[PDB]
DNA sequence: ACCGCTGCAAGGAATAGGATACTTGCGGGCTAATGGCGGCGAATACCC
C-alpha cells in the first residue's frame, strides 16, 4: 500500500493511496515430515547451535605473557551489528577494542 | 555640477539610496572620476564583485583591479595556486602607495588579514622606471632590508651606490642590477655582471616577486616549529604537519597556519590602505559579514578535530566582525543600497528609477510595441548599451524595424536632450536617471520572461452534470469516474491509519482489483458516470506502466558493409594521390596572418603535414592531441596548401555549434586571401542550401564546413583536393568513408581529441599515420581530479568550494526524467546555491535562455545532461561534478574534463562514484585510468587505455569498438592487395559508379550475399561487380545458376539480391529512375522521358485513388500493405509488368 | 468625380512539432569475517 503527501499541504496528509497484491518471491514449503523439495531432490536443513548474543565474560588462563596472570575479557555480542570487546593488559589495565 | 558631495572626514558614513540595477557601477565611476584618490569597493560576494569588475571599466577609464583571494575555503585542503599568490602580492605590493585606482575586494577577503609587511617591504622587489625615487632612499631601505654596501656586488645581501648608479644584488636572483638614478627618479634597469659589470638586458620594470607569500628559509622554519611547539603538540608521524614542514617540503593547505610563519600578529589590510581612500559599499556588510564568520566558525569546530594537521583559533587568521566595524570607523565610507532614505545630512537618494515594462515577444503581431510606444515619449536621450559587437548588429535591424538610430559613443556624459545611442560595455540592467532624464537600456532589459507552459486538466473544466455535486449518497457498485485516472467501480468507505493520521477515504476499484483510496474530503475529483452505461460500464488499470514493452527480437545485418569497405580500401590503394605544389613565400605571408609563434612540436606536425600533401601518396593523417594544444592552425596551413592548389577543401564536423566556431575561425584566418568559405547545416535555409551545394558544382566556394549534411548523396564536389574531419569519435564507419567513396585518392586529414580504437588500432598498424601533439603554448593547468564515493556533505563542500570562488558550476546527472526531482534534491541540499535545469529535449528556446543566462552569471548550478559535451565557452564555469560517473564512455570523460578549465584559475573534477563493488568491472579499470592519468599530453594514452579494454573493433566492418574476432590485420593486408591487382588488372570500374547509375531500388528489404555463401570477400566482391554491371537477364541467370554451381543452393538474400537486379533491368529500360518501396507503399518516380502510358495511368488513378495517387508529375505514391515482402516483389513485379505491356 | 491610401482576405510560405531512420557510449534484464597457533616483517614505542 503506497501513501504520497500532497505536497501543497503542510507535513504529513495524503493526496491520494492506492494498494495491490504484489507478488514476490517463491519461498519453499516443508512437507508433512520435515524436508524441502528443492531440485527433484529432498534437503533438510539442520537446526544450528550458536553462541546466544549477549555479554560474556572470559578469561584466557595464564597461557599469554607466562606471568601466571590471567586475563579478564569482556564481549558484548549483538544478534546483528558489530562486535564489542573489553580485555586486560598484563598491566592491570583496560582495552576496549571493536570489531 | 555634480550632484552630492562625498564624505571627507575620518568616519563618517554617507548614505546613498534609490539604486536599482547596474546603476551602482556609474555611480562609482563618478566617484573615481570626481575623487583624487583611490577607491575601494567592498563587494557583498565574489560573483557581484566579478560582475562589477566588469561592470565599472565600462563606465570609466581608471585601472580596475581586483585583489587575488584564496581561491580556497576556510581550513581547507589545498594551496591557493601560487600564481595568483603571485599576484596577489604584487597589488599588495602597491597597495601601501596607488594614487589613482579602483580595487573591488569581498568580505571574504576584506576580513582575512595578510603579511605584516616586514617580508613585504623586505624579501621582494617590484620596480618601474616611472618610479621618482632618490639615491639614498633606496639605499636606506636597503640598509633596512639588512643588505650590504658592497662596491662591486656579487653575493646575495649585497647592494652599491656610488655616485648616481646603484647596484643590487638580492636573496631571490643571481645577478645585480644598475640602477642609474636621476632628477629623483629611476633611469636604468641595466642587468650588468656579477663581475664583468655590463649589462645583459635593459628593464622598464623589475619583477623580483617571492615565491610564496610566507618566509620559507630556515630561520622561519625554527621560528615556525618554536611556534608549533608553544601552540599545539608535537606527534611522531611522518605526515603530520611539523616533521612535514621540518623535511622542508610543504603540504597544500600549509598557508592557513599562516601567523606561526612570523610571530607578529597580523596586519587586517587596513595598514595597505593609502592616506585618503576611498571605501563604497554595496548592499551590505551587516549581514553577509555575520554569515560568514559563523560559517568560518562551523567549520572551524568542524575541523577542530584530527590531530593529523591541527588548525589555529580563526582570531588569528581573520578580523572578528567587532573588529571590522571598529576599523570601518576609521576611514571615510560610503554606503550605496536599494531604496529610499527619507532625510538627513551626509544621505541623498538619486532619481535611479527602474525601467518600466519593456519586452519582447512573439506572441503579439508587432513585437516591439512597448519600446515603440516608449521611445516617442520618452522626453530624454536613450542609450542601447549593447554587450557584444556582433549582437550590436542584432539590435542594429532589431530596432530598424522600429526605424530608430544607434549612434556609437564611450561616455555615458555624451548624452544630449534627446538622442538614440549603442554602448558596448558589460551592463546587465537598465534605468532613467530622471536628474537628467537619462536612460539605459541593457540587452537583457528585453527578454523577461523565462517562461514554460501548463497542460492537462481537461475534466476540471467538465463542471457538468455528471460530476454528480457531491452527493455522497452513492451506491455501491456504482461506476464512477475519477478523472486522473479513469472509471472504477466505488466499493464504499473505509478507514485507514496513515502515519499518525487515520482517516476516511473512498474505496475505488479498479482493474486487476487494484483499490485506490481518495479522502472524503477532497471529494470534488470524483464525479458520477456520463456515458449512460453502468452495466456495461469498462474499467481502467491504474499506473499504465506498460514498460515491458521493451522485450527482444529485432534482427539485422540488411546491408552489408565489408566487402563495400574493401572496394573503396582497394580504389584508394590502386589509384594514386595527388602531388601537391607548396610556395614558400607565398606559404610564408600566410605564416604571417598567424599572430602567434608555432611550438616546435606544432611546427613539425605541420611540416609532415605539408611534406606529405606535396607527396604522389594519398594523406591519412592522424593528428592526434589534447584539446586546446592549438589543432585547427594546422588545418590552416594544410587548407591553404591546398586551397591555393585549386582542390576545394572540404570541412566535415558533428555538429552545428563547432561549424559555427569554425566559420568564424577560417573565415577570421582567411582574410586577406581570394577565397570564399561558407557553411551548411539545418540552420540554413533551403534556399541558402539550393544555392550553396549547386554552386559547390560550380567551385568558387573553396572551403565548405559542416555537419553530415555533405554526405548526404547530393552534394557534388568538382574537383575535392582535401578532407579535414574535426572531432573524429563519431561518425560510425560508413559516414567517415562515404566521402571518399567519391574520390578514391583524396587526401584525409583527421583531427580528433582522443581517437577511437579502431582509427587507433589501424593507425598504430602501419595503415594510416599518426602525429601526436603536446606541449599546450599557454601553460595550462592539470584540472586536479578525484574519484570518490557518493556523499551529500562531499558535494556540498564542492559546489560551496567553487560558488565562494564566484563562478558556476557544470553538475550533469544524464537522465531527463528525473532531473526534476535531482534539482531540489541538490537545491535543498546546498540552498544558498541558484539552479537552473538545461538539457537537450526542450522545446528548443528556453534551453537557449538558460545558457545565455548561465553566460551572463544569472545563477551558479546548472543540472544538466550531456548537452554541454558540445564544448560550449564560458571559462567561468569551473567545477564538473558527475553524479553517476559508472556509465559513461571514457573519451567522453576526459572530453568533460576538458570542458572546466580554460583559465588560470584551477578548476576542479570530481567524479562521483558509486560503491567500488556493485559497479562492473569495466568501469573499474576505467575509473583507475582516469584517476591514474592527471596532466596534459595525457588524452592520447589514455586513448591508449579505452583501446585494450574493450577491444578495437574490426578491420573490415563497423563497431569502432569490440574484439568481435574480427580478420586478422595480416590477412587484411592479403585481401586487400589482391583485390588491388585484381582491381587494376584490367581498369575495373569502380563499384561507387555502379551504386550511381543503377536506379534507385529501395525496398527496405535485406538484399545482399550473406559470408556463409561466400566467404572470400574478393570473390563476393567480384560477383557484386558482375551482377550490376549485368545488362541482359540471360547473363543474370547465368550468373546465378553460377552460383548455384559454385555453391549448392541459393538462399533468400541472394534469390532477392538477383530479382531486385531484375528490376533495375526493366527499371532502367523503361526510365523508371526512383522507386522507393517499404511496408506501407512506395513512390515511383519516373524519368522526365518516361514509358508510362499517361492515359492508362490516369486510368489506373481514378480506379483506385487509395492505391495510386500522382503526388507530383512523375511521382506515384503507392498505398498497399505490403506485408508479405514476396507480395511486395511480386506486387512491384507485375506492376511494372502491367507498364510495359503499356509501355509507349 | 477618380486615383491614392488603407484595412482586410487570402495564399502561400516558413517554421515548430512530432514522427521516422542513422551515429557514439554503456549498463540492466535477461536468456544462455568477528570460536586459533606460529614466524616474521612492520611497526614500533622504549630506554639509552
Ligand atoms: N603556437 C601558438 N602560440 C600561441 N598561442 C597558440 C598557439 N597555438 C595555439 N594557440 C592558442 O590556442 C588556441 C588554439 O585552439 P584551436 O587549435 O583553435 O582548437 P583546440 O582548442 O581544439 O586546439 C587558440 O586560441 C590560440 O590562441
Amino acid at each position: 500500500r503506497l501513501v504520497i503527501y500532497e505536497r501543497e499541504a503542510p507535513e504529513g496528509t495524503v493526496k491520494d493511496i492506492k494498494e495491490q497484491e504484489v507478488y514476490m518471491g517463491e519461498i519453499p514449503l516443508m512437507t508433512d515430515n520435515g524436508t524441502f523439495v528443492i531440485n527433484g531432490t529432498e534437503r533438510v536443513i539442520v537446526s544450528q547451535l550458536h553462541r546466544s548474543p549477549g555479554v560474556f565474560f572470559d578469561s584466557d588462563k595464564g597461557k599469554t605473557h607466562s606471568s601466571g596472570k590471567v586475563l579478564y575479557n569482556a564481549r558484548i555480542i549483538p544478534y546483528r551489528g558489530s562486535w564489542l570487546d573489553f580485555e586486560f593488559d598484563p598491566k592491570d589495565n583496560l582495552f576496549v577494542r571493536i570489531d | 555640477q555634480y550632484r552630492y558631495t562625498l564624505p571627507v572626514k575620518a568616519g563618517e558614513q554617507r548614505l546613498l539610496g534609490e539604486l536599482t540595477g547596474a546603476a551602482c557601477a556609474t555611480l562609482v565611476a563618478e566617484i573615481a572620476e570626481r575623487h583624487a584618490g583611490p577607491v575601494v569597493l567592498i563587494a557583498p560576494d565574489m560573483q557581484n564583485a566579478l560582475r562589477l569588475h566588469d561592470e565599472i571599466s565600462q563606465f570609466t577609464d581608471q585601472m580596475v583591479m581586483n585583489l587575488a583571494d584564496w581561491e580556497t575555503l576556510p581550513y581547507d585542503s589545498f594551496s591557493p595556486h601560487q600564481d595568483i599568490i603571485s599576484s596577489r602580492l604584487s597589488t599588495l605590493y602597491q597597495l601601501p602607495t596607488m594614487q589613482r585606482g579602483v580595487l573591488i575586494v569581498p568580505v571574504n577577503t576584506l576580513m582575512q588579514r595578510v603579511c605584516p609587511h616586514s617580508f613585504l617591504h623586505g624579501h621582494a622587489l617590484v620596480m618601474k622606471k616611472g618610479q621618482r625615487l632618490s639615491r639614498d632612499a633606496l639605499r636606506t631601505q636597503l640598509d633596512s632590508a639588512g643588505y650590504r654596501h658592497v662596491d662591486q656586488v656579487m653575493e646575495h645581501g649585497e647592494y652599491a651606490t656610488r655616485g648616481a648608479l646603484l647596484d643590487l644584488f638580492p636573496m631571490g636572483s643571481e645577478l645585480p642590477y644598475r640602477l642609474d638614478f636621476f632628477d629623483d627618479e629611476i633611469d636604468s634597469l641595466r642587468v650588468f655582471d656579477v663581475d664583468s659589470q655590463r649589462t645583459l638586458e635593459e628593464v622598464e620594470a623589475i619583477n623580483l616577486l617571492p615565491a610564496h607569500e610566507f618566509p620559507t628559509d630556515k630561520a622561519a622554519i625554527e621560528l615556525f616549529r618554536s611556534q608549533w611547539r608553544d601552540t599545539f603538540e608535537v606527534k611522531r608521524d611522518p605526515e603530520h604537519i611539523y616533521q612535514q614542514v621540518s623535511k622542508g617540503t610543504l603540504p597544500a593547505g600549509i598557508e592557513y597556519w599562516q601567523p606561526l610563519f612570523f610571530s607578529e600578529p597580523l596586519p587586517p589590510l587596513f595598514s595597505y590602505f593609502p592616506a585618503n581612500t576611498l571605501l563604497v559599499n554595496t548592499g551590505d556588510l551587516e549581514t553577509s559579514a555575520e554569515r560568514f564568520q559563523a560559517d568560518t566558525l562551523a567549520r572551524f569546530e568542524n575541523r577542530g578535530v584530527d590531530p593529523m594537521r591541527p588548525l589555529l583559533p580563526p582570531q588569528s587568521l581573520w578580523l572578528r566582525v567587532d573588529e571590522l566595524f571598529s576599523e570601518l570607523k576609521n576611514w571615510p565610507r560610503v554606503q550605496l543600497k536599494t531604496e529610499h532614505l527619507p532625510t538627513k545630512a551626509a544621505n541623498a537618494n538619486l532619481g535611479f528609477q527602474k525601467l518600466p515594462d519593456l519586452a519582447v515577444q512573439a506572441q503579439q503581431k508587432a513585437p516591439l510595441d512597448a519600446l515603440r510606444k516608449f521611445l516617442e515619449t520618452f522626453d530624454g536621450p536613450v542609450v542601447f548599451s549593447v554587450e557584444s559587437e556582433g549582437r550590436r548588429e542584432a539590435l542594429g535591424e532589431l530596432l530598424a524595424r522600429i526605424k530608430i538610430a544607434p549612434q556609437r559613443i564611450m561616455r555615458l556624459d555624451e548624452a544630449s536632450d534627446r538622442g538614440r545611442y549603442l554602448m558596448i560595455g558589460a551592463a546587465e540592467h537598465g534605468f532613467v536617471d530622471t536628474v537628467r532624464n537619462l536612460a539605459l537600456i541593457c540587452e537583457s532589459d528585453l527578454l523577461g520572461e523565462r517562461v514554460a507552459r501548463r497542460r492537462q486538466d481537461s475534466r476540471r473544466t467538465i463542471n457538468p452534470d455528471t460530476l454528480i455535486r457531491n452527493l455522497a449518497e452513492l451506491h455501491i457498485g456504482q461506476p464512477v469516474v475519477h478523472l486522473e485516472h479513469g472509471v472504477g467501480r466505488y466499493a464504499g468507505m473505509t478507514t485507514l491509519e496513515a502515519g499518525g493520521i487515520t482517516g476516511e477515504y473512498l474505496m475505488l476499484t479498479y482493474a486487476n482489483d487494484a483499490k485506490l483510496y481518495v479522502p472524503v474530503s477532497s471529494l470534488h475529483l470524483i464525479s458520477r458516470y456520463a456515458g449512460g452505461a453502468e452495466e456495461n460500464a469498462p474499467l481502467h488499470k491504474l499506473g499504465g506502466d506498460a514498460w515491458s514493452r521493451a522485450r527482444q527480437k529485432a534482427a539485422e545485418k540488411v546491408r552489408d558493409v565489408a566487402a563495400e569497405l574493401l572496394d573503396i580500401y582497394a580504389q584508394r590503394a590502386a589509384k594514386e594521390g595527388f602531388a601537391f605544389k607548396h610556395d614558400r613565400e607565398q606559404y610564408q605571408l600566410f605564416c604571417d596572418s598567424f599572430p602567434f609563434e608555432t611550438t616546435p612540436d606544432q611546427a613539425q606536425a605541420i611540416n609532415a603535414v605539408l611534406s606529405d600533401m606535396c607527396q604522389p601518396l594519398a594523406m591519412d593523417r592522424l593528428v592526434c592531441g589534447d584539446v586546446g594544444f592549438g589543432k585547427t592552425e594546422v588545418a590552416m596551413r594544410a587548407a591553404f596548401l591546398a586551397v591555393d592548389n585549386h582542390k576545394q577543401v572540404a570541412v566535415l564536423v558533428p555538429t552545428t555549434l563547432l561549424a559555427q566556431q569554425h566559420y568564424d575561425n577560417f573565415r577570421d584566418r582567411f582574410a586577406n586571401w581570394p577565397v570564399r568559405i561558407e557553411m551548411i547545416s539545418r540552420f540554413r535555409s533551403a534556399k541558402e542550401q539550393t544555392q550553396i551545394l549547386a554552386e559547390v558544382a560550380e567551385g568558387k566556394i573553396d572551403i565548405l564546413i559542416g555537419t553530415h549534411k555533405l554526405l548526404q548523396s547530393d552534394v557534388k564536389f568538382k574537383d575535392l583536393g582535401l578532407l579535414i574531419v574535426d572531432e573524429e569519435h563519431r561518425f560510425g564507419v560508413r559516414h567517415k568513408e562515404r566521402i571518399k567513396a567519391m574520390r578514391a585518392n583524396v587526401d584525409i586529414l583527421t583531427l580528433t581529441a582522443t581517437p577511437i580504437p579502431r582509427t587507433l588500432n589501424m593507425a598504430m598498424s602501419g595503415m594510416r599515420d599518426l602525429s601526436i601533439i603536446a606541449t599546450p603554448p599557454a601553460r595550462r593547468l592539470a584540472v586536479k581530479t578525484f574519484v570518490r564515493e557518493y556523499d551529500s556533505m562531499v558535494v556540498r563542500e564542492a559546489i560551496l568550494r567553487e560558488i565562494l570562488r564566484g563562478g558556476q558550476v557544470y553538475y550533469l546527472y544524464n537522465d531527463v526524467e528525473n532531473i526534476q526531482k535531482a534539482a531540489e534534491r541538490l537545491a535543498e541540499l546546498v540552498p544558498e546555491a541558484r539552479i537552473a535545469i538545461g538539457h537537450g529535449q526542450m522545446r528548443e528556446r528556453e534551453l537557449e535562455r538558460v545558457m545565455n543566462d548561465f553566460h551572463h552569471q544569472r545563477f551558479n548550478v546548472l543540472v544538466c545532461t550531456t548537452i554541454i559535451e558540445t564544448g560550449i565557452d564560458i571559462p567561468t564555469a569551473n567545477t564538473i561534478i558527475i553524479e553517476r560517473a559508472d556509465h559513461f564512455g571514457l573519451a567522453q570523460l576526459h572530453q568533460l574534463r576538458g570542458r572546466v578549465g580554460r583559465s588560470h584559475h584551477q578548476a576542479y573534477a570530481w567524479l562521483l562514484t558509486p560503491h567500488p563493488k556493485a559497479m562492473t568491472t569495466d568501469a573499474q579499470k576505467r575509473l583507475e585510468a582516469i584517476a591514474s592519468l592527471e596532466d596534459l599530453g595525457a588524452g592520447f594514452a589514455l586513448a591508449t587505455h579505452d583501446l585494450e579494454i574493450r577491444g578495437a573493433g574490426e578491420l573490415l566492418g563497423e563497431e569502432q569498438s569490440g574484439s568481435m574476432e574480427t580478420i586478422g590485420f595480416s590477412l587484411y593486408m592479403e585481401l586487400l592487395e589482391n583485390a588491388v591487382d585484381a582491381l587494376k588488372a584490367g581498369r575495373e570500374p569502380s563499384l561507387e559508379d555502379l551504386t550511381s547509375q543503377q536506379t534507385e531500388v529501395e525496398l527496405r528489404m535485406p538484399s545482399l550475399l550473406p559470408d556463409d555463401f561466400i566467404p572470400d570477400v574478393n570473390t563476393r566482391l567480384s560477383f557484386y561487380k558482375r551482377i550490376a554491371s549485368a545488362k541482359t537477364e540471360n547473363e543474370l541467370e547465368e550468373i546465378k545458376v553460377e552460383l548455384i554451381d559454385r555453391f549448392g543452393l541459393l538462399p533468400d538474400p541472394a534469390r532477392t539480391l538477383l530479382d531486385i537486379a531484375r528490376l533495375r533491368q526493366q527499371a532502367q529500360k523503361l526510365g523508371i529512375r526512383k522507386l522507393e518501396g517499404n511496408e506501407k507503399g512506395g513512390v515511383i518516380e519516373f524519368a522526365e522521358k518516361n514509358h508510362v502510358n499517361p492515359a492508362w495511368l490516369i486510368g489506373l488513378l481514378q480506379k483506385q485513388p487509395q492505391h495510386y495517387r500522382l503526388d507530383g508529375p512523375t511521382r506515384l505514391k503507392f498505398i498497399q500493405d505490403l506485408s508479405e515482402r514476396k507480395t511486395r516483389i511480386e506486387w512491384v513485379r507485375q506492376f511494372m509488368r502491367e507498364l510495359e505491356e503499356n509501355a509507349i
